[PDB]
């Protein structure tokens, strides 16, 4: 159990990628879904969102630096929101380094949404997504290995 | 700390507190750290002049977490130094923040002086530990001409039946005990008209503070003057007396002529009469 | 009787008997109202500076509606408006009722200095059309600088 001071929060954010992690068709074109609802099921009608994006070496380090680009700021309509967010752009020379190859390494992503029609406000991260040059991975499952 | 509208700029000016032992000279190495609401950032820009400078009176700068980090190798001994930049902010939030502006010497980060600020304007101000204040709002108020002759005996009517003034009625003077910051005021009452709930009686010699800051309201001692304000506060550290008076912004405060009457002329006298005689027989 | 919130309550049970541990489906208990108020609530509002406390009031009903909304304070947090009628506990905010759309939120906002160790009770009530209804929030303050 958790012993902190916690607010207890108005409203759900739930942000959802098109895509786990990012690949190399997706260096180029990352969209990912933000989505608000709240506690009574009602659907979000309108509020202003506010992206942040930021680059980590791994999951312990809670500090690392960021953009210094955007900062993309939306509006959630309906309950819904969608927006596009390209590596090419994004790391260059704010991050010293610009490559699929020279950077390997979690992403994380801030959103903060507050609501333009009352003062509210609720804020989500995504802890990393790390760009990887050779995807997945492999294993067995419900297969002993011996032979008849 | 200060923050004035006058794109909004943030003025530091801070300073080293010499030791009785210790000859005024300078500050060790000490970093200094201004957060930044939730929701508000600072111009680079502007933050480079300090770095970009011939002269250097700082060797680094930094953002984490949200917060301005600039390192300053001695704070003056003498005078206060000041740290001016720009701001921009983007909307939000659902509560902000207490916004705290702190500096530390970098050889022990034990000891910390912290300081709480807001950007937005601040609506209730002075309040005091020793007096358990009991606001006191920070508006400022302004005093009338002396001696203005007429203009207008209708106009005080429609200012005393006003809703938000409680208490119109002549009080004169007596004792003034200056700050801080309180301007304690001590008075006499020689009428009363309104008077409306819950004070009451004659002559009981009450007081009405007022923050130093307001030069245009300040009374002269042993000249009586007609004062229309807000309702009294309540109480205060001692727990009898009960109803003492708050002197807010957009109070009326007039001088009563005393002496001669013809001052050139003593019909003012009658013009202020005329609101007393008319507001005490009919009223709001 | 049911709890009073906004929130989707969810109730859960398990079971045990000679058979074994049975955990049962959990039940969301949805609670909604159509004409309701909510705020922030800040937690630990620190002594001595004022506070922006902002909160906003919903209006799912499909037509149109004038609402006000008056906030009554316990002894003693310090307030910028003033004064107390009719009755001495009762503090009259003078609430000028504004328009809120259907399907539509307004935002309602109070700067308020506390002067004392909390926790203080203070009242939000809501004058509406559509009927009215009150709320009692709890607000708690702590002391300016701290060493153990
Ligand atoms: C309240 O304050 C006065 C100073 O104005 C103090 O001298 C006195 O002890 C107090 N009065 C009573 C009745 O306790
Ligand atoms: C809130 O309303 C309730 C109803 O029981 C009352 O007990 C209490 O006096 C109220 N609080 C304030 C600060 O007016």
């Amino acid at each position: 159990f958790e012993v902190k001071e916690y607010v207890l929060p108005h409203f759900s954010v739930s942000i959802e990628p098109e895509y786990n992690f990012i690949g190399y068709k997706n260096f180029k074109n990352f969209e990912i879904t933000i989505k608000a609802r709240y506690f009574y099921n009602k659907v979000v009608t309108e509020a202003d969102v506010y992206i942040t994006f930021g680059i980590r070496e791994d999951l312990k380090d809670d500090q690392k630096e960021m953009m210094q680009t955007a900062m993309q700021n939306t509006m959630l309509i309906n309950g819904i929101a969608q927006v596009t967010f390209d590596s090419e752009t994004a790391v260059k020379e704010l991050s010293y380094y610009s490559l699929e190859d020279l950077n390997n390494k979690y992403l994380y992503i801030a959103v903060t949404v507050i609501e333009s029609t009352g003062g509210f406000s609720e804020e989500a991260e995504i802890p990393g997504i790390k760009y990887v040059l050779s995807p997945y991975k492999l294993n067995l499952v419900a297969t002993p290995l011996f032979l008849k | 700390i200060d923050t004035q509208d006058i794109y909004k700029r943030i003025v530091a000016c801070a300073s080293y507190k010499p030791s009785r032992e210790e000859s005024s000279s300078g500050s060790s190495h000490a970093v200094m750290d201004i957060s930044l609401p939730t929701g508000i950032s600072a111009n680079e820009e502007d933050l480079k002049a300090l770095v970009e400078g011939v002269d250097q009176l700082f060797t680094d700068y930094q953002i984490k977490d949200g917060h301005v980090i600039l390192q300053l190798n001695s704070i003056p001994s003498s005078d206060f130094l000041c740290v001016r930049f720009r701001i921009f902010e983007l909307f939000e939030v659902g509560f902000l923040s207490p916004a705290t502006f702190t500096v530390y010497e970098y050889h022990r980060p034990d000891k910390q002086c912290t300081m709480f600020y807001s950007t937005s304007n601040i609506k209730i101000q002075k309040v005091c530990e020793g007096a358990a204040c009991k606001c006191v709002e920070a508006d400022c108020g302004q005093m009338q001409e002396e001696l203005d002759l007429t203009i207008s005996a209708e106009t005080r009517k429609q200012t005393a039946c006003k809703p938000e003034i409680a208490y119109a009625y002549k009080v004169s003077i007596t004792s003034i005990t200056v700050e801080n910051v309180f301007v304690k005021y001590k008075a006499t009452l020689l009428d009363i008209y309104k008077t409306g709930e819950a004070v009451a009686e004659k002559d009981s010699e009450i007081t009405f503070i007022k923050k130093v800051t307001c030069t245009n309201a300040e009374l002269v001692k042993g000249r009586q003057y007609l004062i229309m304000g807000k309702e009294a506060l309540q109480i205060k550290y001692n727990f009898s007396f009960r109803y003492i008076y708050p002197l807010d912004s957009l109070t009326w405060i007039e001088y009563w002529p005393r002496d001669t009457t013809c001052s050139s002329c003593q019909a003012f006298l009658a013009n202020l009469d005329e609101f007393a005689e008319d507001i005490f027989l009919n009223g709001c | 009787a049911l709890p009073d919130s906004l929130t989707t309550w969810e109730i859960q049970g398990v079971g045990i008997s000679n058979t074994g541990i049975c955990v049962a489906d959990t039940v969301k208990a949805k609670v909604f109202k159509d004409v309701f108020l909510e705020m922030n609530i800040p937690y630990s509002v620190v002594r001595g500076e004022q506070i922006q406390l902002k909160g906003t009031v919903y209006n799912y009903r499909t037509s149109g509606m004038q609402f006000c909304v008056k906030m009554s304070a316990v002894e003693g947090i310090c307030t910028s408006e003033s004064p107390v009628i009719d009755h001495q506990g009762t503090k009259s905010s003078k609430c000028v009722r504004q328009k809120v759309e259907g399907s539509s939120s307004h935002l309602v906002t109070f700067t308020v200095l506390p002067l004392e160790i909390g926790l203080h009770n203070i009242n939000f009530s809501l004058e509406t059309w559509f009927g009215k209804e009150i709320l009692v929030k709890t607000l708690r303050v702590v002391p300016e600088g701290v060493k153990r």
